[PDB]
RNA sequence: UAAGGAACUCGGCAAAAUGACCCCGUAACUUCGGGAGAAGGGGUGCUCUUUAGGGUUAACGCCCAGAAGAGCCGCAGUGAAUAGGCCCAAGCGACUGUUUAUCAAAAACACAGGUCUCUGCUAAACCGUAAGGUGAUGUAUAGGGGCUGACGCCUGCCCGGU
RNA sequence: CUGCAUUAGCUAGUUGGUAAGGUAACGGCUUACCAAGGCAACGAUGCAUAGCCGACCUGAGAGGGUGAUCGGCCACACUGGAACUGAGACACGGUCCAGACUCCUACGGGAGGCAGCAGUAGGGAAUCUUCCGCAAUGGGCGAAAGCCUGACGGAGCAACGCCGCGUGAGUGAUGAAGGUCUUCGGAUCGUAAAACUCUGUUAUUAGGGAAGAACAUAUGUGUAAGUAACUGUGCACAUCUUGACGGUACCUAAUCAGAAAGCCACGGCUAACUACGUGCCAGCAGCCGCGGUAAUACGUAGGUGGCAAGCGUUAUCCGGAAUUAUUGGGCGUAAAGCGCGCGUAGGCGGUUUUUUAAGUCUGAUGUGAAAGCCCACGGCUCAACCGUGGAGGGUCAUUGGAAACUGGAAAACUUGAGUGCAGAAGAGGAAAGUGGAAUUCCAUGUGUAGCGGUGAAAUGCGCAGAGAUAUGGAGGAACACCAGUGGCGAAGGCGACUUUCUGGUCUGUAACUGACGCUGAUGUGCGAAAGCGUGGGGAUCAAACAGGAUUAGAUACCCUGGUAGUCCACGCCGUAAACGAUGAGUGCUAAGUGUUAGGGGGCCCCUUAGUGCUGCAGCUAACGCAUUAAGCACUCCGCCUGGGGAGUACGACCGCAAGGUUGAAACUCAAAGGAAUUGACGGGGACCCGCACAAGCGGUGGAGCAUGUGGUUUAAUUCGAAGCAACGCGA
RNA sequence: GUCGAAGGUGGGACAAAUGAUUGGGGUGAAGUCGUAACAAGGUAGCCGUAUCGGAAGGUGCGGCUGGAUCACCUCCUU
RNA sequence: AAGGAGGUAAAAAUGG
């Protein structure tokens, strides 16, 4: 059954962004949530909306696509899974190609980016590279 | 024989210790022969490899390497043939067997006329001679 | 393998094996036993002393000695070179290198060691055949 | 019965040795029952002290029966008598049985098992001249005869001759 | 902080308690008593191997390999046991006992332990002097001088390693001789050489000549505690004296280019090519390979390349090897998905709220010796080396903080999972019963000479009446049409009909429970056919087998028979190309079109679950897969790591047996493999054409003769041509 | 007197070496016999099992397509 | 009209 909604949303998340879909309707969670709202405040994302309905709610995904039709998302990969899960420390936080992408992280200060943990001098378990 | 290594080194160390001891290896006979100045001499060394090496050893007349000869001439005829079965093989000679001069050794010789048989097969003649006449005969 | 099944079971790496088995044993005669010990030479006792055919393609009579180590192990070493003075009970250095075209030969027989004779006439890569400089 | 210990002899024939009870311990192989008392070891008398019990009785008493300790004596304590020698292998017969009363006990017979064959009942087979019987007060999962001989794995070719 | 399960059970002072004894000390450390505890799949026990570490080698790293020299810790001192003395030993150059071995002896009896430094013998491919001195540092004793110190400081030997410097430098065309090649002009060795000039690092000779040396002691004073006061004691300042190395390092002066270059390689990898000799020989070789007369691959020579007091070879380790893949690989066809269920441990797990701080993150303190590696600086003329600072190295510990995620605790939810309610189809399974067609056999009527079979035949059956035909009977086995990329089942599998018992699945609904789920090692069951046991049954077909045929032979294919078996019951076996060669669960990602069983809204549309075909994105070595993934992802399991050897051997477990499961190695090769391409080929196919058939005219084959050929004969019958495409052919 | 090394006796366990003889395996040169497989390989091949035969192999039962193929019907795709 | 899936006939000497 199902083991990791986190990384059925990086996958839902991948294989509209290759058909190139407009929009992404997957069930919600607060750290889907989370992890959507860094996407958009990094610009990964166009928007997000979040229906409060029953069984515990929907996460609406707006995907973001440049000039010539570039997709501005290259590829999500997930790093801490429930198989083997992954945590660093501020020092060795790792940069996502060069520092030109982003690795999702969750810390005692909430879910943030590497360079905000970076910034904070915090660890965390790195949830997911985006770039 | 699981004491051979032992009588070689025994061998070497006596013959180092002894100017007039020798020993050698024979390749006709395969045998090892050791030389002395005399019959007391050799069964001194013998005891001492006997004890001082603990090698124990048989002594007796070297072997002596005989060879054969052929006393009479005749002419001689050859042939196989081996076509019966899957590759066929033919051959054939004639040749001349003569009593040589004593000392002198083998000689072969080809009087071949007209081609008969090709000069292509005509070493490997005398070297299938070579080795059945290495091969005994007789003895 | 998922990360559950290598801590269950680790990997496990290929061993490798030796080219040249008896010069890794040396013997101990007075336990009466092997020894594990890398040499890079081994002396020995030429057994036997002769020639061999290589293997197809190849066509020849290649000189070799059947040669009892000082470990007691049994093994055929080539003879390089052109001429030898090698005959049965001749003590010779061993080293490793087999020889392709020959099945059973995996070691060589060193030039210019312990009874063993340098190649007569050689004036090039003498090192390699035991052969005194002429000058 | 000194020393020896199978050197005897066709052959250890005879003899010697083992032998009871308790405790420890016990191999190959096996049809899983066994082999097994395998083997190989230890203990064993008497006195006293302390002390768990069982049967029968109101109880006393009577009977059975242990454990621990400390002592004593001898060359020796199942102090006599009675009471397995053991082991490793091979042939044969599976086995318990049976046999030449009176020179043969066995590898011979028998055997449970196998197979072939006869027999539809007034059966076939058997005894008898017959009557009359056995078979059987049975009925083919039965009855007679031949051969084989537990069990395991198997049992090839020839129907010309008789 | 190590390998093995082809080691699964281990433990009886064993585990705990009580009492005592014992020890520097706590303690089953030991004894007495009571209890039955203790360890172990988180690997006990057993077996094998091993001194551990700082570090060392390698690698970009992660890792892999190693545990010399130097430092720390441990253990041992011919082997085993014991205690004595002592602060300390159960003691390397102590004791006692036992043991092996060895030695001396006057034969009465005695002695010894180099894994201390040298050295001997032996083993080995292989590792040094039976050297000098306590002058320095350190140690024991002494008040001290000092004695002892094979620690140590030195010297001797070894290219064993690293580092440094040599073997000369400038000019030198006149391209000198000579070697090698040549196109016979020349090219090359070559500014190389010769010659002139220069230098002395090195070397020889002769002189000077350190540091390492602080001291201790002794002799002079000064000062400080104490003294009633000295001698003394501590401290401070001066003086005599102390070197194995060693007349060594180093410095100076003179003489000479004179004494001082070798090794490997030159086919590709890989830098460097020509001539002779050889001729699958001699020989080379790390792999691919080379060598049979034109060898850049064998040997020599010239030249060239790489290195250089070293250069090659062998051995071993890491790398390249992502070739065990955490970083960082796979399992449709290349090696790899268990034949399939049911299910234990474990691994993993849906949404929200509160709480905890085990993981997770962050700060402080202590420690991670020294040496080493790295960075910097300083000293040897440089460097190696030496010295001094810095930095590094913990999965380390104590302590203070954060709460997002994982973990724990509490409380809710219905989306997953089941249940209820209403419906659907089904060769799902088990047991009894009924039925038609057909085969074989038996009996009888009719009937005559064949039947059967094959490519063609024969065996065989039949004149005793076969085969054919009609009727009846006996018995076993399978269910024609329906029938379908159709249905059902986890897989194997399930197809006449009827009855009974029974399993599963799908559709809609939204009462009901509230995460109860997924996977699944070990285990436990099912599992085509053949096969095994017992008892039945026996039509057909048919291993074995017999005969006939084919054939060179034919232990076959073909024909005639024919036993096991094929069927049933109950047990056993447990394997198949048990296949979709594709593990299970879950979600997500264009479309078109069928079909099975349903549902909803108007023949149409929508929809659920299957079953097919076609086809995007994506994947793939390619073939191909593609909502029934081989795409994109997460969880769990099984499995793979070149081909043989070999699914073999040994061990173990299972089986009546046959065999099954688990499962190596030595050795051997440089391939083995997959997909696709072009050819060629096929006792593969389709089509098209041709005097190839067909239509037709005339011939040859028959006769005589001409001619050529084979055969035979001869002294010779010349040689050549042999299917078409030899034969009135060379002629 | 307790403990106690070595020793002795006994039946077992495990490991190594060695052994008349014996079994398959690998390699090797033009050896001998046949021709099983690759084309429909001249009887499609292969898998499991049973049995037979000098040998490859043949035969029986079930399975697979990783099988060529002339005519027929039955469907599906463009 | 051309391709994919199932069933199913008839034929057959031997060696290249
Ligand atoms: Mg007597
Ligand atoms: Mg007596
Ligand atoms: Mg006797
Ligand atoms: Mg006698
Ligand atoms: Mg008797
Ligand atoms: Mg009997
Ligand atoms: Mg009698
Ligand atoms: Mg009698
Ligand atoms: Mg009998
Ligand atoms: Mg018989
Ligand atoms: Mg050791
Ligand atoms: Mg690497
Ligand atoms: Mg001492
Ligand atoms: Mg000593
Ligand atoms: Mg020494
Ligand atoms: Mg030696
Ligand atoms: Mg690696
Ligand atoms: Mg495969
Ligand atoms: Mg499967
Ligand atoms: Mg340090
Ligand atoms: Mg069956
Ligand atoms: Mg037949
Ligand atoms: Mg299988
Ligand atoms: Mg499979
Ligand atoms: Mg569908
Ligand atoms: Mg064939
Ligand atoms: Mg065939
Ligand atoms: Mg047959």
């Amino acid at each position: 059954t199902m083991t990791d909604p986190i990384a059925d949303m990086l996958t839902r998340v991948r294989n509209a962004n290759m058909v190139r879909h407009e929009k992404l309707e997957l069930p919600a969670s607060n750290i889907k949530k989370e992890i959507a709202e860094i996407l958009k405040s990094e610009g990964f994302i166009k928007n997000v909306e979040y229906v409060e309905d029953d069984k515990q709610g929907v996460l609406r995904l707006f995907l973001k696509y440049g000039q010539n039709d570039e997709r501005v998302i290259t590829g999500l990969k997930r790093i801490s899974k429930p198989g083997l899960r992954v945590y660093a420390k501020a020092s060795e936080m790792p940069k996502v190609l060069n520092g030109l992408g982003i690795a999702l992280v969750s810390t005692s200060e909430g879910v943030i980016t590497d360079k905000e943990a970076r910034k904070r001098n915090v660890g965390g378990e790195i949830i997911a590279y985006v770039w | 024989k699981a004491d051979q290594d032992k009588m070689t080194q025994a061998l070497v160390k006596l013959q180092e210790e002894d100017p007039t001891f020798h020993a050698h290896t024979d390749e006709e006979t395969g045998q090892v022969i050791i030389g002395g100045m005399g019959e007391l001499h050799l069964d001194i060394l013998v005891d001492r490899m006997k004890k001082e090496f603990n090698v124990e050893c048989n002594v007796g007349a070297p072997m002596v390497s005989y060879r054969e000869t052929f006393k009479s001439s005749a002419q001689v005829q050859g042939k196989f043939s081996r076509q019966s079965g899957g590759r066929g093989q033919y051959g054939d000679v004639h040749i001349e067997f003569t009593p040589n001069e004593t000392g002198a050794g083998f000689e072969f010789e080809n009087a071949i006329v007209g081609g008969v048989v090709p000069r292509e097969y005509i070493p490997s003649v005398e070297a299938g001679l070579k080795d059945a006449m290495e091969n005994g005969v007789l003895a | 393998p998922t990360i559950n099944q290598l801590v269950r079971k680790p990997r496990q790496s290929k061993i490798k094996k030796s080219d040249s088995p008896a010069l890794n044993k040396g013997f101990n005669s007075k336990k009466k036993k092997f020894t594990d010990l890398n040499s890079p030479q081994k002396r020995g006792v030429c057994t036997r002393v002769g020639t061999m055919t290589p293997k197809k393609p190849n066509s020849a009579l290649r000189k070799y000695a059947r040669v009892r180590l000082s470990n007691n192990i049994e093994i055929n070493a080539y003879i390089p070179g052109i001429g030898h003075n090698l005959q049965e009970h001749s003590v010779v250095l061993v080293r490793g290198g087999r020889v392709k075209d020959l099945p059973g030969v995996r070691y060589h027989i060193v030039r210019g060691a312990l009874d063993t004779s340098g190649v007569d006439g050689r004036r090039q890569g003498r090192s390699l055949y035991g052969t005194k400089k002429p000058k």
